[PDB]
């Protein structure tokens, strides 16, 4: 694919006229990469007006698919493009990439056939910290840094030290700090994830949150509420919302099939209920307690053979749809024993 | 739309900056004290101070430098403002009249670059040759002390080094060099570079990179016949010059990080030093090269943000928090050893948490009660007209919250204490504080290392005599926030509300939170009513006899029954975090800290909560207030106060649910509450009472006004701006108007009553200079708005 | 972890041909060994993502199931009897190397391995 290197970027609040494709339907969110195939030759013939212009195209946040109705709506840059002659007719390959979300002013329809929307972009209004309004003079050179527990603890009593000045305390500034918000999202991220929040996570506030916006299940309605926000507090927060909204665990494979709740959560080990449990091999998987858990087929026989687990037997459990390796089924061996039965799901299948 | 009246009823006491040098005559010593937009000057004396003259400024005060440059018998004032305008003044007295005079005025403003950590470093190099300032990371700005330099020309030279912590000018060298200590994935370490005007580019300094304290902070400057820096952080006290290095590791400062520095001698010998805890400490040089520095403790002052030396060991004490202190030392005298005396104590203020209009003696004439100072300084001030006489009650304590019961006559204080943890498993004060001065103590119901543990106190103080009664210690790990004392339902007692939320180090939202209900009679406190809720309650507000209480976003009220507890009635739910809640009549208005407005009005026919009218902005939030039905007075981020008012006769339904931002003014201090009322006795041309205290001390007083006053006020605004004189030629219409690092907007909806007030103190060709499209007719007119505070 | 593509069921390269031999090993070969009981975990290939297994491809350098030999003799893959009778062995021998005696997958490999070592005996000569 012919790669770009020039960004393009519009004015603030300024109105601007930037054609929308009707094969796209999904929410952009900005920065997320779209791989697009357009066959219709007037499609087609839009991209090839992009390209010698701006490369930038309008995507519609449809809140309702019947009437095409869309109140917002996010631009996509075209950094990739291919045009491939196959059997007789022109196709195009397109990447898109989101740069900026904008507010749906008016919807006209062409007589050649594709639609236009009077756009008007949305400002990125980025906050800095909190306590820069109220930050003592002495106090400025204390704001620089050099166990996760303790670090936290310190980094809210030095930061926010001037929180007594103000009518609200240390601690209620750090449910608006990004740093901290952002930690929260890495914790339950980790929570489903192996991989470390060094690389695989920006450091970008802004960007940061703009990337969970799309893995966690998000239908239009959380997705629009998601991008009416301007600015990354706002964001984060409704992130955490999520966290703390939908907790209906699934299969990573199904996404519809029910394995279990939060509600059946409960802790047996010391760290909690999941930790980091290494069968004979060498695999280390985070196992869930839970006491009872829906749709669970029971495979083979449960051995005693190298439990996590103190005397319990482990029956391969296995979902009743896509037949994934879900978990465990531990029953108690002895008589005096309880929980009798729980359940052993291990987190690389959980939702 | 809105026309509203601004006017500082109280100047703010609080001092920002105090430096000591020869700005009035070149022999006598002179002392200027910074007080956020105030200018003061003060002749030393063996007594005590003697006041010359007091001038009002259009900026907030951050960089205060004296300098001597050569051919100037007399020092020069160096000034920058927090809306970066550098100012360069000096004193003029000619028989009687008193006029401070601007050599060089300009802005000194990048349009691109994001500010810094440790935010604006004032430096001037001791050769009086060129101004460095800090003012954004990795950019350094200088501007030349020339007499050709009038409109100051400034260039920003490219450092490598981003995050600077403190920067200071080396003495004993030709070329002006910047010493500083910079933080980098290695650790610390300490560079200089050296200036030149030629290149305008950064050259190698006296001496390479030396490694330092992982928490080295502080940099002082060393003179002749020592030189060098000098560099302090927590634990020890480090000294550099290049080849030679002296290291010195005293556990007495190891308490408390030292936070200011001031130079006694002027050869650099005795240095003061203040830390976070209000200790005063002394550095000792011994000897043209330096034998070993000796750490010394004086005692026990006010937390100083800034200190300064006068004459024959009288110390001015420069506190934000606290009272500023003339104090002694007995640094000499070897038969006793070194204690301070305080001489003179300065009435400060700021800052101001929460505050109320209650009528004690008087019962006409209004009496502000203010939550002033933090930790030992806290302490409360009773402010009425006399002039306005200011009476204190010390605590010991930091103060959160404030309410008065007519009932009962006391009043209901908040307080929150810092004990210490021990190590066989409890805590200890560190100085006896009114909570445990108390005469009567009490504790609630329990239910399931060397690090400092926040205790939760409620304070009952008399009205008259001002003596803490009663006092209940808080559960662990619990944080008090919002106290209402108001009679509930049916019942004729009333009752002292605590709106109470566990906080604790791992569970960064607050899940758990207390309804507790306390009632006095016969000079004994009970535990009426506990409500245990499934979060935080941050604010409560009483709606005719029923409590209003916030659950994180939830908005819920409950009804007082016959049997004495506490009933849920109906649950409004909120995509924000409900913080603010304000009440009259049926209306109720909710915000949080990113400021989206929220009205909702309770109606009882459905039993809920309708949602009428919401506005969403992105800004840092403090305080908030209702004016009436349709306006509001909110305060957000950079200083600011705005007014948004709604259409009731608005034709679609789009337009009623949307609220206008109609008002518009820049006031140069941090508001973080309000409250309705007014300090006067109780034919008024303003509509209206809402007064308010600040981080900084000033109180001043929002009214609203008519159509016809408010045009009369603004023309009158803009007349008076040519004939007074602005204090550093920096423009009222640019320092008024709506300020933020993204953008700047005009001022509208708002009168400023500092400009119109200061239309009695001009002389009579300036007045008369006004009125010309009437001189005498004017005054009365500016009389009657002197009044109202 | 990723999953490799599955085996080759038809290709035009390799040569095939339809023997007798080949239609005994689809009608009376296979038949009773998919339609016995432990024949489930071997009616497609053994998914690495699905049961959670990463090494295993990594061991298993030619891993073969059941329902890729019901599609090759279906569509005619093979040419003679051994290169059918080749696949069923590679399928019992993966399993054997990589699950350890004792587990409950193991004993319905060997299940299935009885049953047609019984019919494999009566095979008879091409035609
Ligand atoms: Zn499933």
């Amino acid at each position: 694919m012919e790669e770009f290197h020039g960004r393009t970027l519009h004015d603030d609040d300024s109105c601007q006229v930037i054609p929308v494709l009707p094969q796209v339907m999904m929410i952009l969110i900005p920065g997320q990469t779209l791989p697009l195939q357009l066959f219709h030759p007037q499609e087609v013939s839009m991209v090839r007006n992009l390209i010698q212009k701006d490369r930038t195209f309008a995507v519609l946040a449809y809140s309702n698919v019947q009437e095409r109705e869309a109140q917002f709506g996010t631009t996509a840059e075209i950094y990739a493009y291919r045009e491939e002659q196959d059997f007789g007719i022109e196709i195009v390959k397109v990447k898109a990439i989101g740069r900026q979300r904008f507010k749906v002013l008016e919807l006209r329809t062409q007589s050649d056939g594709i639609q236009q929307a009077k756009v008007q972009i949305l400002p990125e209004c980025v906050l800095p910290s909190t306590m820069s309004a109220v930050q003592l003079e002495s106090l400025n050179k204390c704001q620089i840094f050099p166990c996760s527990y303790k670090w936290w603890q310190k980094y809210q009593k030095r930061k926010f030290h001037c929180a007594n000045l103000t009518s609200w305390p240390r601690w209620l500034y750090s449910l608006y700090d990004a740093e901290t918000l952002m930690d929260r999202i890495k914790k339950q991220l980790r929570e489903w994830d192996e991989n470390l929040k060094d690389d695989s996570l920006p450091s970008n506030p802004i960007d940061f949150s703009y990337r969970v916006a799309a893995c966690l299940p998000i239908d239009d309605v959380l997705r629009i509420q998601l991008l009416k926000i301007g600015s990354a507090i706002q964001r984060l927060r409704c992130e955490l919302d999520i966290m703390n909204k939908c907790t209906s665990l699934c299969c990573k494979q199904c996404q519809e099939t029910e394995i279990t709740t939060k509600n059946e959560i409960f802790s047996l080990s010391l760290c909690g209920p999941m930790a980091a449990y290494v069968n004979p091999h060498g695999y280390v998987h985070e196992t869930l307690t839970v006491y009872k858990a829906c749709n669970l087929n029971l495979i083979g026989r449960p051995s005693t053979e190298h439990s996590w687990f103190p005397g319990y037997a482990w029956t391969v459990a296995q979902c009743k749809i896509c037949a994934s390796h879900i978990g465990w089924k531990f029953t108690a061996t002895k008589k005096d024993m309880s929980p009798q039965k729980f359940w052993g799901l291990t987190r690389s299948a959980l939702l | 739309m809105s026309y509203n009246y601004v006017v500082t009823a109280q100047k703010p006491t609080a001092v920002n900056g105090c430096v000591t040098g020869h700005f009035t005559s070149a022999e006598d010593l002179n002392l200027l004290i910074a007080k956020n937009t105030r200018l003061e000057i003060y002749v030393v004396t063996a007594e005590g101070l003697r006041p010359v003259k007091e001038v009002g400024m259009y900026g907030k005060i951050a960089v205060m430098e004296l300098f001597r440059p050569k051919g100037e018998s007399k020092d020069l004032l160096f000034i920058l403002t927090a809306k970066y305008n550098a100012c360069i003044l000096e004193y003029k007295q000619s028989g009687e009249s008193i006029d401070i005079i601007t050599r060089a005025h300009g802005n000194v403003q990048d349009r691109i670059g994001r500010p810094s950590e440790t935010g604006i470093i004032g430096i001037i190099d001791p050769e009086c040759r060129m101004i460095g300032l800090r003012l954004y990371d990795g950019l350094f700005k200088v501007i030349p002390l020339d007499r050709d330099n009038k409109e100051l020309k400034a260039f920003n030279i490219r450092l490598e080094e981003l995050h600077v912590i403190d920067v200071k000018f080396l003495y004993g060298c030709q070329a002006p060099t910047i010493c500083f200590v910079y933080q980098d994935p290695q650790g610390r370490h300490v560079k200089t570079y050296e200036v030149s005007l030629r290149e305008k580019e950064f050259n190698k300094g006296p001496w390479k990179q030396e490694n330092v304290e992982a928490e080295a902070s502080m940099v002082i400057a060393v003179p002749e016949p020592f030189g060098g820096a000098i560099i302090i952080g927590q634990e020890s006290i480090t000294y550099h010059n290049g080849d030679k290095y002296l290291a010195i590791a005293p556990p007495i400062i190891k308490q408390s990080t030292i936070v200011c520095h001031n130079r006694v001698d002027p050869n650099g010998s005795r240095y003061l030093l203040g830390d976070m805890e209000g200790r005063l400490f002394m550095l000792l040089l011994e000897k043209v090269t330096l034998k070993d520095l000796r750490v010394e403790l004086l005692g026990e002052t006010s937390i100083a943000e800034c200190l300064t030396y006068l004459d024959n060991g009288v110390v001015f004490v420069g506190s934000r928090l606290g009272d500023s202190q003339l104090v002694k030392l007995n640094v000499d005298s070897n038969e006793q050893g070194s204690y301070v005396v305080a001489m003179e104590t300065f009435t400060n203020l700021g800052p101001i948490v929460d505050m109320c209009v209650v009528d004690l003696e008087r019962q006409g004439q209004g009496q502000l009660v203010t939550c002033s100072g933090a930790f030992k300084e806290g302490s409360l001030r009773i402010i009425r007209n006399g002039k306005l006489h200011i009476r204190t009650v010390p605590l010991y304590e930091s103060p959160r919250k404030i309410c008065y019961q007519e009932v009962s006559q006391c009043f209901g204080v908040l307080s929150s204490r810092i004990e210490v943890q021990d190590t066989s498993g409890g805590t200890t004060a560190l100085r006896p504080s009114a909570s445990t001065q108390a005469l009567s103590s009490s504790v609630s119901s329990s239910k399931l290392f060397g690090e400092e543990v926040e205790v939760h106190n409620l304070l009952i103080i008399d009205q008259h005599t001002f003596e803490v009664l009663h006092a209940h210690q808080f559960l662990q790990n619990e944080y008090a926030l919002s106290l209402v004392s108001c009679k509930l339902g049916k019942d004729p007692n009333t009752y002292f509300i605590v709106g109470t939320a566990m906080v604790y180090p791992e569970e960064a939202e607050p899940k758990q939170g207390r309804i507790v209900v306390f009632q006095y009679s016969d000079g004994k406190l009970q535990t009426v009513a506990e409500k245990e809720v499934k979060g935080a309650v941050y604010s409560m507000v009483e709606f005719n006899g029923k409590l209003l209480a916030s659950i994180n976003s939830t908005v819920r009220l409950y009804e007082w029954t016959t049997e004495k507890e506490l009933r849920t009635e109906c649950n409004h739910y909120n995509n924000i975090m409900a913080l603010y809640l304000k009440t009259k009549g049926d209306f109720i208005l909710v915000g949080d800290l990113m400021r989206s407005v929220l009205l909702l009005a309770y109606k009882p026919m459905e039993g809920n909560f309708e949602e009428i009218a919401r506005d969403f902005n992105p800004n840092w939030m403090s305080a908030v207030e209702i004016l009436d039905d349709d306006n509001f007075l909110g305060a957000e981020n950079a200083f600011n106060l705005f007014v948004c008012q709604k259409d009731s006769a608005a034709t679609t339904d789009e337009e009623r649910q949307h609220l206008q931002e109609v008002g518009l003014f820049h006031l140069g201090e941090f508001v973080n509450v309000f409250c309705h009322g007014s300090l006067v006795m109780q034919s008024t041309p303003t509509q209206g009472s809402v007064l308010f205290g600040t981080v900084n001390g000033m109180i001043g007083l929002v009214t609203s006004l008519s159509e016809s006053w408010y045009n009369l006020l603004l023309d009158m605004q803009n007349r008076l701006n040519k004939v007074i004189k602005s204090v550093g030629k920096i423009e009222h219409s640019f320092w008024r108007s709506f300020h933020t690092e993204r953008k700047t907007e005009p001022a509208t909806g708002f009168i400023d009553g500092d400009l119109i007030e200061s239309f009695l103190d001009i002389s009579r060709p300036k007045m008369q200079e006004v009125v010309a499209n009437t001189a005498d007719d004017l005054i009365k007119v500016v009389e009657e708005l002197t009044r109202i505070h | 972890s990723m999953n490799p593509p599955p085996p080759e069921t038809s290709n035009p390269n390799k040569p095939k041909r339809q023997t007798n031999q080949l239609q005994y090993l689809l009608r009376v070969v296979l038949k009773t060994l998919w339609k016995h009981q432990f024949a489930w975990p071997f009616q497609q290939p053994v998914d690495a993502v699905k049961l959670n297994l990463p090494d295993y491809y990594k061991i298993i350098k030619t891993p073969m199931d059941m329902g890729t030999i019901k599609k090759r003799l279906e569509n005619n893959y093979y040419w003679n009897a051994q290169e059918c009778i080749q696949d069923f062995n590679t399928m019992f021998t993966n399993c054997y190397i990589y699950n350890k005696p004792g587990d409950d997958i193991v004993l319905m490999a060997e299940a299935l391995e009885k049953l047609f070592l019984q019919k494999i005996n009566e095979l008879p000569t091409e035609e």
